[PDB]
């Protein structure tokens, strides 16, 4: 019993750290953005650059399509590598938190099944095809 | 004829040079601006007094039926045995139809564009009654009535 | 320590630094309503959650013409807990106002307290199907944003935009296709709904899918033309 | 939020420091908490205080 | 030949070019869309009529 | 039956739900009681929540739908807590119970069928 | 017109560096 | 009176009878629609949809108005047939093989709560699916055409069957009764019509429905059967994939003369001849064929490549002139013989395009007189009109909204005749 309390405590810590990491950090969107244009000729004559009145780079960019009129790094040191290395490493830190949490979950699954084998009842040890065993209790009311 | 609209201040009646044909012509002449404002500024206003409970009861019992400020409104309105009045609610319409002026009232016709125009130009009809920013006591009414509807 | 960047939609800023965030200003500092963080650079700023607001993933999903402009007046339908409403009051500021309605009671109480905290809000806590008991209050709004999960989105939005929305008004609707149908393609449900609105006199500009933030959800934006 | 907490955590709502120390170091978690000053648990004697 | 011809006919009838990540779309003619009830779904026709012409009952 | 307890299953869905409950307790996948059910919502493993309708006062289990809305868990009221306890396997009246998750049980398919019909009933 | 297009390219690169990647946009 | 129709998709159209075109396409929200039925007193029509769901759309406010009223409690598999007991209970017959009763009331706790299911017994190697339920009001009962081939009389209070008939050897698709509910007529896919009766003393006393007889009539199967019974009439009318209609006496079903209606009735004609150049013109949906004869040969092969309406009325005078009139648009074509083959050229006229032309008539090879859908008279050359007398509307003219419309236009060199469904003829000097 003390063992499974320990494991569950660790898992809950990690679960909350995962939540806070995702809260802190932004992920890029990816969704279909379909325009409704009436006439077939102007539909054929569509260009994003005029429509969102921007430059093709800023067109494919989809978190800020700041216009040409809106348009009309030296702060962060070495932004080509240091900034991007930091970006990726924040992502990896959230991912690593996630794997820690799933593993602790499984360890608690195994431990919880054992504790309940210990309790009571009239069990039956059934064996699956794959090699995995399982237990199935007799149909009885605990009193 | 006449039109009735309710505010966060009080009830307003406006004279109209005749109706439904006024609805047609008004949306046809694109008539929610200063031109229609000066066409029909005001005929009459009747406040409810600025006592917070008296507001909340006037407003709740206008959500249900007809209030006493509406009563004093209805004796002050009439000039003819027959009078026909637009109301944007069928409930309030049939209530005042069965109520005591004995004059015909009409329900939700195509006079939604009329009340849209009035309800736009209406704070510029506050020159007619009281040209002050009513948006405060609008918020105050919203807060007051929500706190009414909730038990609290 | 942090760089700000303006956004195409005015009133929307992005903090670029060691970590990127989507952020607005604030009107009443020294507070945080829903446990969200903030950043203060000097002036306060407050971030959203596109995992918690629909409108956020509307924005940062890349959205060309949203019509909520800083000075304006914005109706909000289906404001549970008002977190997105707080964001709406931040993005309008004092010269614009927001008209947030909710049906039930517990998001209503939270709405009421947050409306106590903020100026820009008037809350309507009456039912959303019937627009009369607050045509008494609401005044001739500019834009309408609505998320209701009740399947009568066409009807509620038709009635509310008829009664309140300015001509050439802006309307932005959310949809959960899994609430509407839950049999067929979510795309098909979306096309069915844009046909509803196009019958109901709203000209539809844009459709957008919030694929990596919610499941099966759509945002549809359009103009409102020549009605009463 | 107090309404939504379960019943065990209402038992252990006062003694969190001893709780998380005991949980983390595999020791027997504290058992009265903040209810200890109620008149009933001030009326019991020993294991009956815990129960 | 004629295969490519009604290929070109279908590609006239079509109403969307995938503009990279973005897509384009159009809205139908208002007169027809108002004047006549909308199309059947092939799902419904297949289900009902296939059920009636199942082979379990020896139709024919 | 209170209008408090809104999404209420009927006879047919009630039988299917209590059939999955019986299977789950034989395999020991079931958390019995309202405090225990709140705990497993909090740990965030639970499959779905089955509540009684006639526990009077109703509020003591009414604290669960706010958690289920927050966490997106499906939940269903069934009519009688005597029946829920019998189907659950104990000697008592049980007013809430909670199917927990073990992705390689032998009742994963039946759980999903019931959980899908519940989510339709909510939605 | 070149004064427009030069200023166009100007802030473009001033934002192109702020929010993009190539080798990192995969991982 | 108004006509509501389920076209196969997710709308419910209610038709303006006068223009013969949809007064309003309502969009019921929940998914594709499989069946429809009004309640009693016509205030509330309910559609059942293959989300499994049942929607109530109510009708107050006369024409052109509908409102999404209510959605009763949903369930898994699709709903095939509806009936209403009264204003109060919606009986649905649905594809699992089972019959459900919802409670469509107002102001009761049990509003919209599915409160009974009743499972029809299933077949061996298949999914049964209850095609057809109806309510029978003298006794309490409901009755059930089953995809096995059965007919099961469930009684409603206590919701548990009384009678069970393995009626006929393939799946039932229609049911109906008579006004006294002495006769349930069931109509199959194996082309039979069974009559189950209750008219005798013991049968009315103790509810026993007895399958008095059957009769087969049809060629292929039956898809709709309807009874009617009043001081003038007792007939039931059947129809199916054998494209016809079959009328029977009702009470004397097995002792009585039927009548097999003709398949096609030429009231709206579909072929017109040209004595000039020895021509025949036919037109089916969006397609136009012309032959000549003398042997007979093809002449012209028209596919209206932009026409989603059915070609209503077409004309071709002497010479090479053709007009095709749609209830939405109208088009004009000129022909040219280059031998056995012909060349076509569509012309242009906005008066043809935006104006819906029901009836077309040629004065000569020059000019055309038109009756447009709103009973309007047009005179065109290739915007002239003549005004008409209007009769005062009587009661049934108010009821049926096209009895005062324009039936027939007949043209001569200068003289025309208008006929109106009330039976009016006017003569026109154009």
């Amino acid at each position: 019993t003390q063992d499974s309390n320990y494991v569950r405590t660790l898992r809950q810590i990690e679960l909350k750290k995962l939540e806070k990491g995702a809260k802190q950090l932004m992920f890029k969107s990816s969704g279909n953005h379909t325009i409704f244009v009436d006439s077939r000729e102007k539909m054929n004559e569509f260009t994003p650059e005029k429509f969102f009145n921007t430059t093709s780079e800023m067109v494919n960019r989809s978190e800020n399509r700041l216009t040409k009129d809106q348009l009309a790094n030296a702060s962060s040191i070495m932004p080509k590598e240091s900034l991007d290395k930091k970006k990726l490493k924040k992502f990896k830190q959230v991912k690593q938190h996630l794997q820690r949490e799933t593993q602790l979950k499984q360890v608690q699954q195994r431990m919880d099944a054992q504790r309940e084998l210990l309790k009571k009842g009239s069990k039956k040890k059934i064996v699956d095809s794959s090699g995995k065993i399982s237990f199935k209790w007799k149909k009885q009311r605990k009193r | 004829a006449y039109v009735l609209t309710e505010t966060s201040a009080g009830y307003a009646l406006l004279k109209a040079s005749d109706k439904i044909y006024k609805s047609s012509s008004l949306i046809q002449d694109l008539d929610s601006s200063d031109k229609v404002l000066k066409e029909f500024k005001i005929a009459a206003f009747s406040k409810f007094n600025s006592a917070a409970n008296a507001l909340e009861e006037a407003n709740s019992i206008i959500e249900g039926k007809v209030s006493s400020q509406l009563e004093k409104l209805l004796e002050e309105i009439k000039k003819d045995k027959k009078s026909t009045l637009i109301v944007s609610e069928t409930k309030l319409a049939n209530a005042i139809n069965k109520l005591g002026l004995n004059f015909n009232v009409v329900s939700d016709a195509v006079t939604l564009d009329i009340y849209r125009a009035i309800k736009e130009y209406l704070p510029e009809l506050l020159p007619g009654m009281s040209d002050n920013d009513l948006s405060k006591m609008s918020l105050g009414l919203a807060h007051s009535i929500g706190r009414h509807k909730l038990k609290f | 320590k942090v760089v700000i960047e303006p956004h195409r939609h005015a009133g929307v800023y992005i903090a670029r630094g060691k970590e990127d965030l989507l952020v607005t200003k604030n009107m009443a500092p020294g507070e945080s309503v829903y446990g969200e963080k903030r950043i203060s650079v000097k002036v306060e700023y407050r971030v959203w959650n596109p995992f918690r607001s629909k409108l956020a993933a509307g924005i940062m999903g890349g959205l060309d013409e949203l019509f909520i402009a800083p000075g304006k007046k914005v109706l909000y339908l289906g404001a549970a807990s008002g977190t997105s409403v707080s964001h709406v009051s931040d993005v309008v500021g004092p010269e614009g106002v927001v008209y947030a309605v909710e049906f039930s009671h517990r998001p209503g109480r939270e709405l009421i307290s947050m409306a106590k905290k903020r100026p820009n809000i008037i809350p309507i806590i009456e039912d959303a199907r019937h627009p009369q008991k607050y045509r008494m209050l609401i005044g001739m709004v500019d834009c309408v944003f609505a998320d209701v999960a009740q399947p009568d989105q066409a009807r509620i939005i038709a009635l509310n935009s008829h009664m309140f929305l300015k001509d050439q008004g802006g309307v932005v609707i959310s949809i959960k296709a899994n609430c509407i149908d839950s049999t067929v393609d979510a795309e098909t449900v979306f096309a069915r709904e844009v046909q509803k609105l196009r019958e109901e006199r709203i000209k539809p500009l844009e459709q957008l899918t919030l694929e990596p933030y919610e499941r099966d959800h759509c945002i549809v934006v359009g103009r409102y033309m020549r009605s009463g | 939020s107090l309404a939504k907490s379960p019943a065990s955590t209402i038992q252990i709502l006062g003694a969190e420091k001893a709780l998380f120390r005991a949980l983390k170091t595999k020791h027997d978690t504290p058992k009265y908490g903040l209810l200890y000053h109620a008149s009933l648990v001030g009326q019991a004697t020993g294991k009956n205080k815990g129960k | 030949i004629k295969t490519k011809k009604r290929k070109t006919l279908k590609n006239l009838r079509k109403d969307s070019v995938k503009r990279g990540k973005f897509r384009v779309q159009l809205l139908s003619t208002t007169q027809d869309s108002k004047t006549l009830p909308p199309k059947k779904e092939s799902s419904i026709i297949r289900s009902k009529d296939r059920w009636l012409n199942r082979k379990a009952l020896n139709k024919g | 039956p209170n209008p408090k307890a809104f999404p209420l299953a009927d006879a047919a869905l009630t039988q299917q739900i209590l059939d999955v409950v019986q299977q789950a307790a034989n395999l020991r996948q079931l958390k019995k009681g309202a405090n225990e059910a709140t705990k497993t919502l909090n740990r965030g493993i639970s499959e779905f929540i089955i509540m009684a309708a006639d526990c009077e006062p109703i509020e003591i289990l009414l604290h669960l739908p706010l958690l289920c809305e927050d966490k997106n868990v499906p939940y269903v009221f069934v009519p009688s807590r005597v029946a829920l306890g019998r189907a659950c396997g104990v000697s008592r009246p049980v007013i809430a119970a909670s199917i927990t998750t073990n992705d390689a049980s032998a009742i994963k398919t039946q759980i999903y069928a019931v959980k899908d019909k519940i989510e339709t009933l909510l939605i | 017109r070149k004064y427009l297009n030069k200023l166009i390219k100007r802030n473009s690169q001033n934002l192109r560096s702020w929010d993009l990647e190539e080798e990192v946009r995969d991982e | 009176l108004r006509l509501f129709s389920i076209g196969g998709s997710t709308v419910v159209t209610e038709w303006d009878l006068a223009t013969g075109l949809p007064l309003r396409n309502y969009d019921c929200n929940s998914g594709v629609i499989w069946s429809i039925s009004i309640n009693d007193s016509q205030d509330k029509l309910s559609v059942g949809c293959d989300n499994g769901t049942v929607v109530l759309i109510d009708i107050s406010g006369g024409p052109g108005v509908l409102e999404h009223d209510t959605i009763l409690m949903r369930q898994e598999a699709r709903v095939l047939t509806l009936a209403w007991k009264k204003d109060d209970f919606v009986i649905g017959g649905c594809s699992d093989g089972r019959i459900r009763i919802w409670s469509a009331q107002k102001n009761d706790e049990n509003m919209g709560r599915l409160l009974h299911t009743m499972k029809v017994d299933k077949a061996k190697k298949e999914s049964t699916l209850v095609w057809s339920v109806i309510y029978l009001p003298r006794t309490d009962q409901i009755a059930s055409g089953d995809s096995t081939g059965s007919i099961k009389f469930w009684d409603f209070q206590f919701a548990t069957l009384n009678q069970s008939f393995k009626a006929h050897d393939a799946d039932v698709l229609c049911l109906t009764t008579d006004t006294d509910n002495n006769y349930v007529f069931s109509a199959g896919v194996d082309r039979k019509i069974f009559q189950f009766s209750q008219n005798t003393n013991k049968s009315q006393k103790n509810n026993r429905w007895v399958n008095s007889s059957n009769r087969l009539l049809h060629g292929n199967d039956i898809r709709a059967i309807c009874a009617y019974q009043s001081k003038g009439a007792d007939f039931l009318v059947s129809g199916g994939v054998e494209k016809t209609l079959v009328i029977n006496s009702l009470t004397s079903f097995s002792n009585g003369n039927y009548r097999k209606m003709p398949t096609v009735e030429p009231y709206s004609k579909n072929v017109l001849v040209n004595k000039e150049q020895r021509l025949v013109v036919s037109w089916s949906e969006s397609t136009v064929k012309i032959w000549t004869m003398g042997n007979y040969k093809l002449v012209c092969k028209l596919t209206l490549k932009d026409d989603q309406n059915i070609s209503t009325c077409s004309l071709s005078p002497d010479g090479q002139v053709l007009v095709v009139g749609r209830p939405s648009t109208t088009k004009v074509f000129h022909l040219q013989p280059v031998g056995n083959k012909l060349k076509v050229t569509k012309l242009d006229n906005d008066l043809l395009l935006r104006t819906s032309t029901k009836l077309v008539k040629f004065i000569d090879n020059s000019k055309i007189v038109i009756c447009s859908c709103e009973d309007d008279v047009f005179i065109v050359d290739l915007p002239q009109e003549v005004e008409l007398l209007e009769v005062t509307s009587t009661k049934s003219s108010i009821k049926v909204p096209y009895i005062n419309r324009i039936n027939h236009l007949e043209v001569d060199q200068n003289i025309a005749v208008i006929s109106r469904g009330c039976g009016v003829v006017d003569i026109l000097d154009l």
